DNA sequence: GCATGCGTTCTAATTAGAACGCATG
DNA sequence: GCATGCGTTCTAATTAGAACGCATG
């Protein structure tokens, strides 16, 4: 009846938010296998977690035997690229072409990792994508995952808009979202010394810099020494809920770091979703 | 994915689920179905987007699941990968449970409507390379045990262009060693 | 009779190494007036010390009255730009032209800040510049400061070569330099996880990236995942002895941060020079 | 500072330190210097690079320190600012200590040899703007100097700046020396 | 009504990387 | 000792920033 550390498969791992959230919850992590192709994302996860993450490269090269050998897995998580699923891009290619079809790789590996019937062991999974997709894509995704998504907007627990869909079977996914004592809910809470926030919440941050100045006006969000300014990398990390300097890696500059942060998960949203896992696995 | 031969007296009429293309009139020619009862052993459906597991399960048990792309000279209604992923979706609903091992087969055929990397998605999802059976050709992924031209030839053949049922059916026969034969 | 906090004038302050070293020594800092021109150096000092530094801009606009009102000062420090004094640059307009003549501004304000003769009050000062200058320039500088310089190379206490001249009247400037328990003397001691140092000590780091690849070979100094790489900004901070992420400010990238760090002081050398001040001023 | 006038009987012969240029034969004309003293009260030196405070202190006391650029031309080897910074260096050595306040004066003149950036540092270091003394008469020759001094003796730069292009004038410096008759012996 | 956004694509800026250099030590 | 270095200049790219876009609601 004792608990063991959690064994995780994480596809499209990005900057290892999944691992970070688990460690922040005190869950003992026994294995974290991450599929990721971008070299600078991999550098972040590598350096910031001192080699605990096993990187396995392109999701499309993971084999049925790979899932057998690297497993068993207790938790299968992923969030696939939304370049072709979002409305934000005019040249959507949809769920079936371009990179939208990488979702089926998640669907595919999820089924390999699932325990066989008769095995009543715990097994949790979660898949995330953006809301700005068409109903046909949202319908087909939850045709393949056999369940419907929860929508969670980080505006409730962070200083920024970002509404996402989450499918999965984690305990309590549909429950209400409540802020914790240490959630930085206003933009001012995330700025460095001697900087003034013009807004309390900022529009959804993407990988491109034009998402940082707000609204139709395209106004710089910060005032410093009387002049307008954009947000800083440390301030972006704070908005998304990452540790300060999490992406200060591999000589990356403003652009590189915004790219990684803009496509990442909001840490406090993942914490909320992952928190019911504490009672199924080993704890620090 | 491999089954012992069944004795002839216990062979039973196959139950098949054919998606997108219909092989009913096809398969009766080989005596797998009995031309007679309208409520056949074969269930046909083309628009599978809103089919649920509970649909496939209440459509009764199946011994053969067959899916195929639309023919080449045809309107591409949906992306060519769509027929693949959907075929893979319901095939999983149709499989027998681990604790009930019964001869169970599946076939997927393409009309050369799938480009190269679509084929690499096909063979990782159906866990096998296809076999190219041929002027016109199709390629099949199948677990049934039946299964010489440059793909240069095939790829320039494809461009200048009718489902070629002619060609798929001969790979269907080895299922006679599991199901009843009608004469 | 008791000791009070130290009041500092810092000319050409750069990224506030002076203040950082003092706070790291436990010396109470009552006033720190810094003249500095570059906006991103100023951002570093501002944010990293939360407004304790009083910035006063161009050294050439500080007036004799300014020194009266901002003072008295206990410590006057400065390190003038070496664009025109180093032999590293073929175009050197010397001590008397270009920016080399900013030294005389230090000499000038030093005299304004000196106590009158009736005042036997404690008063310390220090001026730094590169060794790679003409003998005539070195002669004239210490004609104007009336004293000769100590040479201290950071290699005794750092993972990098950096030989500098220090004039001044601080206690014990001529004493031998000994490494302390927490000095990172080898390059390996400053790299991030999963990176291999090829050398133990690195050649002098300047503002331009060609100073990072070593010697005649111009070899990348690090191996990561089997391929060679240059140093990372956090590793540069560590070589110079700054806190990690000290320059992770104001959206600066690899180039900007190397510029600030390349013209900086070696923190452990300044600590050595400033350490005898603990017995003349208040301590926390 | 302002210095009260001397009664005429207490006036003494000036002790002066003149750098770069020599004003010896000049200053004798106004009787501040006297032609009898073989050990003159004027000390002249040109290469001041290795002059120390202890040199200045024993060559003095001094009551007047005078420095000047080379004349326009001369093929100056040294940067024009060099004469300024060195003059400022020694002047500090020569000043009286605070607890011994005596009449003490200093003068620096430039031959139009200093650019605008040099002149702005000139006036930051000598704590005053210069005054422009021109030469022009009935034949309207053109020649000028600018002086910095604490001596109570004390035009378009279009004209000056184009004057310079085409090419020592004691005539113009000498008249500013005579307000010092109120502090030192006359003839 | 009509405001938004885990982006691709142009061009115009910054920026990055090597040559270039000889006194000083 | 004969290599080194608190850099400026050139060019080759890197990258930055602004229009462009329409379905999801
Ligand atoms: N073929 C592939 N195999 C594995 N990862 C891939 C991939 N193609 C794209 N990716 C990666 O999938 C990620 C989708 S963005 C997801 C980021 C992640 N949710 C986070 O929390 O940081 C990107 O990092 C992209 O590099
Ligand atoms: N006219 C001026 N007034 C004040 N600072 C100036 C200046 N001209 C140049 N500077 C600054 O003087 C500095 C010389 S480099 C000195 C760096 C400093 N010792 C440190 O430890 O970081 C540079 O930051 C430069 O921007």
């Amino acid at each position: 009846m004792r608990r063991r550390p959690i064994r995780v498969l994480s596809l499209f791992d990005g900057i290892a938010t999944g691992y970070l959230v688990l460690k922040e919850l005190g869950i003992k992590v026994g294995k974290y296998v991450a599929s990721e192709v971008c070299e600078e994302s991999i550098a972040v996860g590598t350096v910031k977690h001192e080699g605990n993450i096993k990187y396995v490269n392109d999701v499309r090269n993971i084999t049925k035997k790979n899932i057998e050998e690297w497993g068993p897995f207790d938790l299968v998580i992923g969030g696939s690229p939304c370049n072709d699923l979002s409305n934000v891009n005019p040249a959507r290619k949809g769920l079936y072409e371009g990179t939208g079809r990488l979702f089926f790789e998640f669907y595919h590996l999820l089924n390999y990792s699932r325990p066989k019937e008769g095995d009543d062991r715990p097994f949790f999974w979660m898949f995330e994508n953006v809301v700005a997709m068409k109903v046909g894509d949202k319908r087909d995704i939850s045709r393949f995952l056999e369940c419907n998504p929860v929508m969670i907007d980080a505006i409730k627990v962070s200083a920024a808009h970002r509404a996402r869909y989450f499918w999965g079977n984690l305990p309590g996914m549909n429950r209400p979202v409540i802020a914790s004592k240490n959630d930085k809910l206003e933009l001012q809470d995330c700025l460095e010394y001697n900087r003034i926030a013009k807004l309390k919440k900022v529009q959804t941050i993407t990988t491109k810099s034009n998402s940082i100045k707000q609204g139709k006006n395209q106004l710089f969000p910060v005032v410093m020494n009387g002049k307008e300014d954009v947000l800083w990398c440390t301030e972006l990390e704070r908005i998304f809920g990452f540790p300060v300097h999490y992406t200060d890696v591999s000589n990356m500059g403003r652009g590189a770091r915004q790219k990684l942060l803009g496509r990442s998960w909001s840490v406090p949203v993942i914490r909320h979703l992952f928190a019911p896992l504490k009672d199924y696995f080993a704890c620090e | 994915h491999m089954f012992e031969t069944v004795p002839v007296w216990r062979r039973q009429p196959v139950r098949v689920l054919s998606l997108f293309e219909d092989i009913k009139k096809e398969l009766t020619s080989l005596g797998f179905l009995e031309s007679g009862s309208d409520p056949g052993q074969l269930k046909h459906v083309v628009d599978v987007t809103d089919t649920v597991r509970k649909d496939v399960e209440e459509w009764g048990p199946f011994d053969l699941v067959y899916g195929a792309t639309p023919p080449l000279g045809h309107t591409c209604d949906r992306p060519p990968s769509w027929y693949l992923f959907q075929f893979h979706r319901l095939l999983q609903y149709a499989r027998p449970k681990p604790g009930s091992p019964r001869p169970f087969f599946w076939m997927f055929v393409d009309n050369l409507v799938l480009n190269k990397e679509d084929l690499d998605v096909a063979s990782r999802f159906l866990e096998m390379e296809p076999v190219t059976i041929p002027q016109n050709a199709v390629r099949v992924w199948s677990n049934i045990p039946a299964i010489l031209v440059s793909e240069e030839e095939l790829s320039l053949l494809a461009q200048n262009k009718k489902w070629p049922t002619k060609l798929v059916k001969n790979c269907f026969l080895p299922l006679r060693e599991y199901f009843k034969y009608f004469s």
